[PDB]
């Protein structure tokens, strides 16, 4: 119980798939010392046609030219710091290299966790009932089917599932009837193929979880919101008020809850026709961004991501069948207050991710560490005469959401 | 009047009394320029002469 | 253990120090100079105006 070996015992590690799949190309080295703390990209245009039977009609009602924006900004600092009596630390721990290994892992894990939170907070589309887990092939195929049905082509689709769910699919694959290669791989290595149901399925164990948040009562909208393209041409977010809630409860709607509008449907963005899900039309959904409470009288004011544009002066930008107006019936997906780990699906051009380089701090010893393409700035000092050394690690991230209507959550259905 | 350059070299561990020195600098540059070459080709006493 | 330099301007030498506070994460600089004046003989100068 005296002599100690120089090799540490192995530890636990998570996995990185979200950072590798998200778009790390558009936002790369544009947040410099010149542009500032935020930078914006442009949005594509759309046009509408008129139907007339005559030809000398040079004077009529024409279109309009409106341009959108998509702004990306920086996040908070990801700082991890340690202090120690340096001689007691160096008793048996040389070169101060032991701390280096499990701090970059912490930095990356926190980055990916908050990125997953960002994606589940900004995604709009939803599929299936949150209660039911993933069991069959259709539960994965429906994501690709929906993404194709909306009309997105330029990009590359993806989906992410937990470890337990994949085994359930590998077990389903072992029951195939004619594919010897597939049955062999599933029986031996329990590995599903790269392309599963038209979309790339990925397995990750590092994935954030969300609590529903208590709600109760038949909810409905009391005031007609403004969803004109002039208003929502910059953020695709809008504020709406609801009635019929509980008397007075804090946290009526948590962050990430999906609200479904019953009588307004999605549209095929190009052909401007409704979407039909085999047996029932697909309803429009939105995602809560910030926690919303309730006051006396059951009035809840909430801000949602994803806009049901039904502008009447610019018909070319419509994205829903009809207009949301007062008295409409709405619902919130899921049960009262269960907590679950959602499974994600998204296009390539959904959200970005970048990092801001950090310069050396004056008159302070420093160094740089690299870990899966992430650069971390380490600084060392001895502030105070307490004979206590201090080290700090720094990394700054930048995130953007290009189009909320190109991703979201998905579950299984009974 | 007389104006002199400065590089802070004097006053350095020495007893200085002579303030009648004015420092002037010759400056050298190299440039990439366009020049026109004319080729005389008189046959007598060699032809090609650029 | 502090980054510093010396600059020259019109025959005068200025010392520059650069240092940072780590906890607050702030970078700062200071420029210093020290002059000295002597008066040898008061009877060799003064103020002159346009006399009436």
């Amino acid at each position: 119980s005296q002599i100690v070996l120089k090799k540490f015992l192995p530890g636990f590690m998570s996995d990185l798939v979200l950072a590798k799949t998200v778009d790390r190309q558009l936002l790369a080295g544009e947040i410099n010392s010149s542009t500032g703390d935020s930078v914006s990209f442009k949005r594509p245009h759309q046009f509408s046609s008129l139907r007339t039977p005559t030809g000398d009609i040079s004077g009529q009602n024409k279109n309009n030219l409106i341009s959108g924006k998509a702004t990306g900004r920086v996040g908070n600092y990801i700082t991890v710091a340690v202090e120690y009596q340096q001689l007691e630390e160096a008793i048996k721990l040389n070169q101060l290299e032991e701390i280096l290994a499990p701090v970059r892992q912490r930095i990356v894990t926190d980055l990916e966790t908050e990125l997953a939170h960002f994606m589940m907070n900004n995604g709009a589309l939803s599929l299936g009932s949150p209660n039911t887990p993933i069991t069959k092939w259709s539960d994965v195929a429906q994501t690709a089917s929906f993404l194709k049905d909306l009309g997105v082509n330029e990009g590359e689709n993806y989906a992410v599932m937990d470890p337990w769910s994949a085994q359930r699919l590998a077990d389903a694959q072992t029951g195939l009837h004619a594919s010897d290669q597939l049955v062999r791989t599933a029986w031996e290595n329990a590995q599903i193929p790269t392309n599963f149901g038209g979309i790339r399925a990925l397995m990750s164990n590092g994935l954030a979880s969300r609590t529903q948040g208590a709600f109760g009562g038949t909810l409905t909208v009391k005031t007609q919101p403004t969803v004109t393209y002039n208003a929502v041409k910059d953020s695709y977010q809008f504020t709406v008020t609801l009635t019929g809630a509980t008397a007075s409860v804090t946290g009526f709607l948590k962050a990430g809850d999906q609200v479904k509008f019953t009588n307004t449907y999605w549209l095929q963005q190009q052909t401007k026709q409704a979407l039909y899900n085999g047996a029932t039309p697909i309803s429009f959904t939105a995602t809560v961004t910030a926690d919303a409470n309730s006051d006396s009288g059951g009035d809840v004011t909430v801000t949602l991501s994803g806009v049901p544009i039904y502008d009447t002066t610019n018909p070319q930008y419509n994205s829903v069948s009809r207009q949301v107006e007062a008295g409409d019936a709405v619902s919130v997906v899921g049960t009262a207050s269960q907590t679950m780990k959602p499974n994600l699906f998204y296009n390539k051009f959904f959200c970005g991710l970048g990092s801001i380089p950090l310069p050396k701090l004056h008159s302070i010893d420093s160094a740089v560490a690299t870990y899966e393409g992430f650069s971390i700035r380490v600084h060392k000092y001895a502030d105070g005469d307490a004979n206590v050394q201090k080290m700090r690690f720094d990394l700054l991230p930048a995130y953007v959401c290009f189009n909320p209507h190109m991703g979201g959550q998905f579950f299984g259905n009974p | 009047p007389t104006s002199l350059d400065v590089t802070s070299m004097t006053s350095w561990e020495y007893n200085w009394f002579g303030a009648d020195v004015i420092y002037i600098a010759k400056y050298y540059e190299v440039r990439k320029e366009s020049v026109d070459v004319i080729s005389y080709r008189h046959p007598i006493t060699g032809e090609i002469a650029t």
